[PDB]
Parts: C-alpha cells; structure tokens; sequence
RNA sequence: GCGGCCCCCUGGACGAAGACUGACGCUCAGGUGCGAAAGCGUGGGGAGCAAACAGGAUUAGAUACCCUGGUAGUCCACGCCGUAAACGAUGUCGACUUGGAGGUUGUGCCCUUGAGGCGUGGCUUCCGGAGCUAACGCGUUAAGUCGACCGCCUGGGGAGUACGGCCGCAAGGUUAAAACUCAAAUGAAAUGACGGGGGCCCGCACAAGCGGUGGAGCAUGUGGUUUAAUUCGAUGCAACGCG
C-alpha cells in the first residue's frame, strides 16, 4: 500500500451504451458476481428513468451524475489530537468514484421487496437533485466549509 | 449620539485568554469584552474561534457610534493576532496600520522564578 | 517572540521556534549567571566524540 | 570577581628607542591581609521576590513539586563569621625542543593607499607530530627533556567522628586517634540484548471496502461439570473439527 502502483484498471462494459462511465456503474452495481439480474435491473432502471424524466435517457444520466456532483473533502490524521486536517482536492477518479458509491448507498438505504421499483423511483427522484444522495452530498458540503480553518 | 467615525483599538492577546477593546483618538472607551463572556470555559478560550466571536460581538455592540476606520493596538505575544484583524477588517471597519506596543522592560525586577516548568 | 500571520495555521507550526529556543541560554539566564557554561554550544560536542 | 551614563581620588599591564645602579635574586614552616551566598548584633529601608506557614486539586501514597496568599531574609551604614565542585579537578620561578587556520594590542619603514609586506612583542582560541601517558588523552600557555624550593600520600568503613589545646556571641571552623570489621573498595577502556533517549528504511499492521460474531438456533475440548468413569496430552500469536 506503500510501494504498488496505480495502472487505471478497467473492466467489462455494456455492449449496448459502451461508455466507461456506465460501465463503472453497471460494475460496482454487481453484488457477489451477478450478470444477468444486475444487469436486467440496469436497463429496467434506464429505461424508467426516461419514462419518467421524459427528456433523452443519456443527458437526463448526465444531469443526474451533475446533480449528485460533490466538491471536496478532508482526510483524517490525527496530527495533533484536534481537527488538524489539510482540504485536498479529491482525485477526480476518486471523486467520480465517491459519487458513484454514494449513489449506490443511497439506492441501497432501502429494503423495498421490488429492487428495480426502488431503484427506479429513487434514481428517478434523485435525478432532480431531489431524491436520497443530495442529502447526503449537502451533509459532506456541511463537513466541509469549516475544516479551513487548520491548515 | 456624537457619532466619531474614527478611532484607535486596542487589542490584548494572552497565554490563557484574550480580550479586544476599542477606544477613540484621545482614548474614552466605547466597546468591552471577553472572549469567555461568549462561552468557550477551559483552554479552548486560546483557541481562534472565542477570540473572533468576540470581535463580532464587540463590533456589533459599538456600530451604534457609526465607525468607519480604526488602528491596531496590540499587546501580548500569546497566540491569536489574526482572527481578530481580519474579523474586523470586514465588520464594517476598513484598517489604517499596526504597531507593536508589547512591553520590553528594561530588565527592572525578578520575574517569577518558582515556577519549575 | 511575535505572531502576526494569517487565519489558515492556527496550531503549532512553530516547532521550528521550539528548534531556535535555544532552551540552555533560557535555562541558564532565567536562573543566576554562571559565566562558564553556555560554552555548551563548542568544546563540549566537538571536542568530547569519544569511541 | 567584575557591566546604564557624569564627575573627583586612585592600582596594575604593555609598547617605542634613549640614558642611568651594579647581584640589589628565588622560594617560604610559624605571622600579619584579602576572601561570592547563606548566618548573628546594632539601627535604617521595604517596589517586586520567596525558606517557614495559610487553602484547594493530588494518588497505592504526599507534611512533593501545581496553583492563590504570605513574615525573616535579598537593600543601606557600621561590626563578627573564614568555609564551596575557592576545578584549568594541573603550587611557584627559570633555560631549551617539529607544525598549522584565528580573536585581540603598538609601533617599523613602506606599498593604510585594497584590509598587503616587519609579530619585531604581550595575552588569549582550536586542531594536530617527535615524546610521554595504564588508557582517555597532554601536546612551546607541556602531563617532554632539567634545575631551586615548598605543601602533601601510604586499602576501604569506623571518620574529617570522639577527647584535648586554640579561634569565636552562637550555629560552628581549623590541628588530628584508636578499639572492631572486610576480602576487597577503585580507575580507564564499546566488549552485548539497552535504543523505554535520540535518527534511517521495512510488513493488509496503519491511510479505504467486503464478511464474521462477543447480537439469536445446533457440535467442539480443556479449567470442566450434573453420573459409574466422563483416558495421555493442546495453559502467550504453541488451547478447537488437534493429536
């Protein structure tokens, strides 16, 4: 974790759409190595989000991801036993990535008995930055703001 | 009443606390505070924040004289300095200089010597 | 022995203060004059490494 | 031991070349002198300071420091007291013997003309040969090679203790023993775990996530039980589907 390197690893997208950012999200949707229900509940999701937005599937996709869009953050040290942490800019693979997971989180903060229902309506309410992750996205927002004080 | 619009402030800084005061040219006194009169009991009071509430506080209770411009009068080498400056240099008040007017005595008596650490 | 920075510090950062204290000159003003031993900075490091 | 600045009395050192007296010197047992800070006596003075005491927290345990107060005493003018790690742990005075980069002090004739050439001297720094040194190290200011003196040493405790004579106003200071006891007490030297006191690299251990269960239901064996016994051992990362 000291030595290694970092070789920007990619992995299997969807054929159909065949953008890296989709395939991120159909990727990290998987759970326990699962194909073809994950991916069956990805396009069942798709599909209803542009049923429901009513605007193009792929730039209402984009507004969604704008909408979760977090800024920054700070990382725990405990340098001088107080709140002694240096604001870094997140990577942006790092941050595309955080949003990524919270996005997922958020669709997962439920225990619905349908999973393409509830992951449909929540993407779908989420797109609008008022669904699940925004609150989320504000509460890290609130963490920042105050953490510039030590530097 | 008697608006002034011009004055000279005077600020103490301290090891175990800190207070800000604020006075005219010839040095009638308008404003007083401590900064654990807004709470912070304990060490935290050398911590930045009392220091700069204070400031807002004692900015907000002298604005009835209507204050445009003011001077620093420091004192003491205890932490802070700087949360007070620049809290007021945007309450309202636009700064003139800074001075150093801590004392240096010319070695006149024993300082207090039982203390070990 | 002055601070007249800006916001972003705020804590510590002046160990490089705590480097150029100096603690033997304060240690040894602050109590008595003693006239021979704040010598300590030559004489006694230098000419003392003995294997 | 000496540190603001002014004035008055005053002590030594050193330099330049001049004359001048002609061994007039060196060392010193008893004896006079000086000798930081604490102490004692007469008074005066008292800003801050802080032995003794006053109160709180303090833990297995504080009459320890930490904090808040607070007399003598630190200050002045006269007197007593003679001790310290009063150490450069190196008594004084002379004559010689390889080297280096400085601080500082006045004159030489130049060539301050730049801050360079004469140290021709004095006092001081720091490294380092021949030579000594048990070793560390000393190393032209010797712990070298020689000379003149003096003062001091014969194992550690018992001990700078006790009587005795001096010095003092007291607290006390100088001069200095024995009986008994021990197989030792002691210096220098990296020779290693000790790096809890400092520097430097390494590990899914830390800077992220997924599961588990100390959350419920079932076997496991010990340290083991309710019975007739419930085999030899698995009691630190060396107790579990192990023998």
């Amino acid at each position: 974790p000291r030595r290694r390197v970092i070789g920007q690893r990619k992995i299997l997208p969807d054929p159909k759409f065949g953008s890296e950012l989709l395939a991120k999200f159909v990727n990290i949707l998987m759970v326990d190595g699962k194909k073809s229900t994950a991916e069956s509940i990805v396009y069942s999701a798709l599909e209803t989000l542009a049923q429901r937005s009513g605007k193009s599937e792929l730039e209402a996709f984009e507004v969604a991801l704008e909408n979760v869009r977090p800024t920054v953050e700070v990382k725990s040290r405990r340098v001088g036993g107080s709140t002694y942490q240096v604001p870094v800019e997140v990577r942006p693979v790092r941050r595309n990535a955080l949003a990524m997971r919270w996005i997922v989180e958020a669709a997962r903060k439920r225990g619905d008995k349908s999973m393409a229902l509830r992951l449909a309506n929540e993407l779908s309410d989420a797109a609008e930055n008022k669904g699940t992750a925004v609150k989320k996205r504000e509460d890290v927002h609130r963490m920042a703001e105050a953490n510039k004080a030590f530097a | 009443r008697k608006q002034v619009s011009d004055g000279v402030a005077h600020i103490h800084a301290s090891f175990n606390n800190t207070i800000v005061t604020i006075t005219d040219r010839q040095g009638n006194a308008l404003g007083w505070a401590t900064a654990g009169g807004s709470g912070f009991r304990g060490s935290r009071k050398s911590t930045p924040f009392a220091a700069q509430v204070a400031a807002e506080r004692c900015a907000d209770a002298v604005k009835e004289y209507g204050i445009k411009n003011l001077e620093v009068m420091v004192k003491g080498p205890g932490p802070g300095r700087e949360s007070t400056i620049r809290a007021l240099n945007a309450a309202g008040f636009r700064i003139t200089n800074i001075t150093d007017v801590t004392p240096i005595p010319h070695n006149g008596c024993r300082p207090p010597k039982k203390r070990r650490v | 022995i002055k601070v007249r920075e800006n916001e972003p510090f705020d804590v510590a950062l002046r160990r490089f203060k705590r480097s150029c204290e100096k603690a033997g000159v304060l240690a040894e003003v602050r109590r008595r004059e003693f006239y021979e031993k704040p010598t300590t900075e030559r004489k006694r490091a230098k000419a003392s490494a003995v294997k």
